[PDB]
């Protein structure tokens, strides 16, 4: 099926920033892309859904984009409660695929 | 509001069979598509199959049609997966989730459980 | 009677109303019902009737157990009354097999059935209840045809064929026919991968045929046949509006002389009316299985690559088990115009439903209105656990 | 063959005779038998037939468990022959709804059904068993129509519908038919108040229909169509002797253009034949339930507000369950006139006997005598106990 390939498994950055993790799908799966958070913790949650769209209650500085193949997240200022991995997901065609994850550490130092 | 929570972490022997639990609540229990997905080591995260409670219908991963079977109770709106002849391949986490698009196959998953880990070994 | 001229178009599609019901699982929990699959509906110029394949038993009786298997010795392509079910004292056997198609030509019927093992299959033409021409495999490997009504012009009927596997490349031919003779045959012509099970209807002088491309089509290929100079061509369905089934979901545009991606290798039977903005499709609810059942306006779906919904209707619904689908259409009516018809099939039994060990299905047929007609669901309607 | 007319006049009612009876129940104990209800009587040039609205189901199915709700996508207009019970073998499917209406013209046959949910209802027109013309709920609220069949005059065939509600006013409208196209049709006229299900018969270019008030009027409201003009008027029937049910005991005087008072907002269809003092009315025996039926010979019942009987026959005693009766009469007789003849429907099971599950009905039928004839009483005959 297609497989999904999020480019580099991590992200040191400084809270304050503005992060992008991406993903490229094996083949044109017209926007049909969603993007998780899973805590530390075990949690899990939806952030953005077909491309776009924003799940309920999802603060604002989160975005996405992309078409064709290459999507891509945006976190405008990053918080301490941002420190997770991200995966993406395609839901063009079964079954489901995921990415591999990009784990983001607000770098000490 | 929308809670879907599952059954305790298994420790169990090679060939055992397990059945874990999934109670949802805050919807409409026999209007949304319920996936299961699975988390490991080296490998990640992977669909499992779905289960429709509205009249029954599944469908399954070629990866994993053999090792797991979907079923649910409607009346006490609780989910299940049975996995059998576990090996320690199997040694991983376990989530289920509802579909954000309700009976169709978009809108991504909306709502998690917390998962259940199967331990397998002697 | 003389021989039936396609000399109309068709009328004007705004909506679709009741034409046939007959709720054989409902009845057939306590009568002498056949169990059967894969039905259609045909006309003659005095009466139209309801065609199926039989399995050769009750659905009450013992030896039902098993027949989720489709090709055997105990199979025949049967008619029935409009709307009754199809009953062991009421069936009227047409021929013996487990393919076929059949139509009428204005004078009289010609019936076709293909029996036989998977290598050595056979397809044998009965023009008024008459054997006149046998066909033999050429491939090899399962002969057979379209599962719904073949149309005629002036005495000549086409009927499309297909041998070779459905996961890849088959030799499929198109055979014309006049009074259960062969006139010639073609093979497939074309940008056309694959073509399986055709679902057909005429006007003004032309045939048009949507079918399935299983091995890798989710969009289906549309063939078009001139039965007077006797040629053909074919293409896809340019539309992103998905109708086979399984299929991936709705892309924003679609693809005009090549399949669509996504699923491969399965799918199930279908129709549409394509006549410009007069088109209509018609497809399953469920991406992953055959539940549900709806119509949706989709003007010039065949030439237009963007083109989406503009009006629908709601046949089945999504929780409601549904199955093949084709066309027909009362070529001897009163009337300017031709209505559209077509019906689709309710599947009950295995495999969604194993509890029981049977299968077999019921029937529900509509034709099209110049109103603006209100909709209605229609299943089955059997309680399963009634045959625990 | 050309389009009959309504040339004759009544003949003389001095008695009543038995034309037919089913035993549906009682046979049904043990046979392929349709569930059904809302049943009438209908002939064609050739032949005299009975007409049902069936369940889906045989009685001794377990599908039959339920069938005492009315509207289903599981029901359709039957015909069998002419005193054999509605058996799954050898009924004829007519249409699918859930209300209906039929009738001759001398030429072919007009049949009508409507389906659908209660806020978007239809109704589609058969004629020579081909669909024709369909129509849209103009209210929104349960489209239903005679439950008995129309009568036609020189091709032109009209029928009553009504929409909205039972217990209120509703949009009641004539229509005009002719070869299953409309000619016109019109608002209710006159002083009538309310209008539901349609008991009609016709003589010398004039039909006559009685139908019921069911929101007030124990006393029926009467409606008359001049087929060739295409107008009509209504009144209610003057009569002391009240003929709907549930209804207030026989009052001394009645009312002429108001609806009969102490109960209101439910009712039963039902008939009468007014034609001066050779004028007969039917009606239950109980003022409760739907218990007996009796005729009574009250002279100038119409426009007679004193009006008390003068001649009866008991048709079902008090003891035995009864229902729904209409008119019908063979206008391809030989003779100088016509013969009056109507059915009355033995319901059976819930609610009244509640030790079963389903509910179904079976038919008794009789036509006028110029005789008089000694009389019997015609119940259901089955035991309810045995379907235990
Ligand atoms: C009384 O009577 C009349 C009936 O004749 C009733 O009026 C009708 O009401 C209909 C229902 O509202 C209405 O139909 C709709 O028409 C619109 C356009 O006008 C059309 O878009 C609708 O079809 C879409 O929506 C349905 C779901 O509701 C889908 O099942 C359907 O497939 C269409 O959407 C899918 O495909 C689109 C194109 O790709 C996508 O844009 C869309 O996202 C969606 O995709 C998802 O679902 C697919 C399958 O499940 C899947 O393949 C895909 O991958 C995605 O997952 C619908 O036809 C009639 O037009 C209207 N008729 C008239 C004359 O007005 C009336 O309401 C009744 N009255 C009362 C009082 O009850
Ligand atoms: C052999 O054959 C012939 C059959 O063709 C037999 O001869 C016939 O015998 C009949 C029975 O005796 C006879 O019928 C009667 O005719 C009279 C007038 O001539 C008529 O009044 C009778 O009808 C009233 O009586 C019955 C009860 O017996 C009622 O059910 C009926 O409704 C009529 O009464 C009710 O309404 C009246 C008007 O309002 C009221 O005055 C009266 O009080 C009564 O009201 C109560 O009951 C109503 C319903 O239950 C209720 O609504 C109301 O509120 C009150 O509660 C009856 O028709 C035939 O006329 C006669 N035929 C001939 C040709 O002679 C013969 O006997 C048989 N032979 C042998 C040897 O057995
Ligand atoms: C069809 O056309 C031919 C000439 O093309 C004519 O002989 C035939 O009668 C036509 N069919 C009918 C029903 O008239
Ligand atoms: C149906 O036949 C199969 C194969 O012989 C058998 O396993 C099964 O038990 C049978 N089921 C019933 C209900 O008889
Ligand atoms: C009915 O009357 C018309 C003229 O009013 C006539 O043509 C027709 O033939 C009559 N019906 C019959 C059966 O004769
Ligand atoms: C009939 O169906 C109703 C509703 O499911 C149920 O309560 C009742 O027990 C059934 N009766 C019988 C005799 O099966
Ligand atoms: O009237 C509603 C109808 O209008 C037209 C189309 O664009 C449809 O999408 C829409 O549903
Ligand atoms: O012959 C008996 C008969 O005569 C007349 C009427 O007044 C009836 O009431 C009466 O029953
Ligand atoms: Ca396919
Ligand atoms: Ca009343």
């Amino acid at each position: 099926d297609i497989e999904l390939t999020q480019t580099t498994s991590s992200l040191s950055a400084s809270l304050g920033d503005r992060v992008t993790i991406s993903c490229r799908a094996s083949q044109d799966i017209s926007n049909y892309l969603n993007w998780y958070q899973q805590n530390p913790d075990g949690t899990v949650k939806l952030l953005i859904y077909y491309t776009s769209n924003l799940h309920s209650e999802v603060p604002s500085r989160f975005s996405g984009s992309g078409s064709g193949t290459d999507y891509s997240l945006t976190i405008s200022n990053l918080e301490q409660e941002d420190i997770a991995t991200y995966f993406c997901q395609q839901d063009f065609t079964l079954p489901f695929t995921f990415g591999g994850g990009t784990k983001l550490e607000i770098r000490d130092y | 509001q929308v809670q879907l929570q599952q059954s305790g972490a298994e420790l169990v022997k090679p060939g055992a069979s397990v059945r874990m639990s999934c109670k949802a609540s805050g919807y409409t229990f026999t209007n949304y598509n319920m996936y299961w997905v699975k988390q490991s080591p080296g490998q990640g995260l992977e669909w499992i199959g779905i289960f429709y409670p509205g009249n029954g219908d599944t469908s399954y991963n070629q990866k994993f049609k053999d090792k797991a079977t979907l079923t649910a109770d409607k009346s006490s709106n609780t989910a299940y997966m049975q996995l059998s002849s576990l090996t320690s391949e199997d040694s991983a986490v376990y989530y289920c989730a509802r579909s954000g698009g309700s009976y169709r196959y978009d809108g991504g998953f909306d709502y998690w459980g917390q998962g259940t880990t199967v331990t397998v070994s002697s | 009677r003389d021989f039936n001229n396609l000399t109309k178009g068709l009328c004007t599609i705004n909506s679709w109303h009741i034409y046939g019901k007959d709720n054989a699982v409902r009845i057939g929990e306590d009568s002498d019902v056949l169990v059967t699959r894969e039905p259609y509906v045909s006309c003659d110029p005095d009466e139209c009737r309801f065609y199926a394949l039989s399995q050769g038993t009750t659905i009450r009786g013992k030896h039902s157990n098993g027949t989720i298997h489709d090709r055997s010795q105990y199979r025949a392509l049967i008619s029935w009354p409009l709307s009754s079910p199809p009953t062991v004292y009421n069936s009227r056997v047409e021929c013996i097999g487990w393919s076929s198609t059949s139509c009428h030509d204005g004078k009289t019927r010609m019936s076709i059935c293909i029996s036989g093992p998977n290598n050595n299959a056979s397809a044998v033409i009965w023009y008024n209840r008459r054997p006149v021409t046998e066909i033999n495999t050429w491939a090899r490997n399962i002969l057979r045809t379209q599962e719904s009504e073949c149309v005629c012009h002036n005495g000549v009927c086409p009927v499309v064929f297909t041998d070779g596997s459905a996961t890849g490349p088959a030799e499929t031919r198109i055979y014309y026919f006049k009074e259960g003779k062969i006139l010639k045959w073609e093979p497939l012509a074309g940008t056309a991968k694959h073509i399986e099970e055709c679902s057909c209807y005429g006007e003004r002088a032309e045939i048009t045929c949507t079918c399935r491309d299983n091995w890798q089509g989710s969009n289906r290929p549309v063939i078009r046949i001139d039965p007077v100079a006797m040629t053909h061509t074919s293409q896809y369905i340019c539309s992103p509006v998905l109708t086979d089934n399984p299929r991936p979901n709705d892309p924003t545009v679609g693809k005009c002389n090549d399949p669509y991606p996504g699923n491969n290798n399965n799918g199930v039977k279908g129709f549409s009316y394509l006549d410009g903005v007069n088109t209509w499709l018609g497809r399953t609810i469920s991406i992953a299985s055959r539940s549900g059942y709806e119509m949706l306006k989709v003007p010039n779906a065949l030439t237009d690559d963007k083109s989406k919904p503009t009006q629908g209707q709601t046949i089945v619904l999504n929780t409601d088990w549904s199955g093949y689908s084709g066309s027909f259409m009362d070529y001897w009516a009163e009337g300017e115009c031709y209505r559209a018809c077509f019906y689709v099939e309710l599947i009950r039994g295995r495999p969604k439903e194993d509890k029981v060990w049977w299968t077999s299905n019921s029937i529900v047929s509509m034709c099209s209105s110049t109103e603006f007609l209100g909709q209605w669901d229609w299943p089955d309607g059997a309680k399963i656990e009634y045959f625990l």
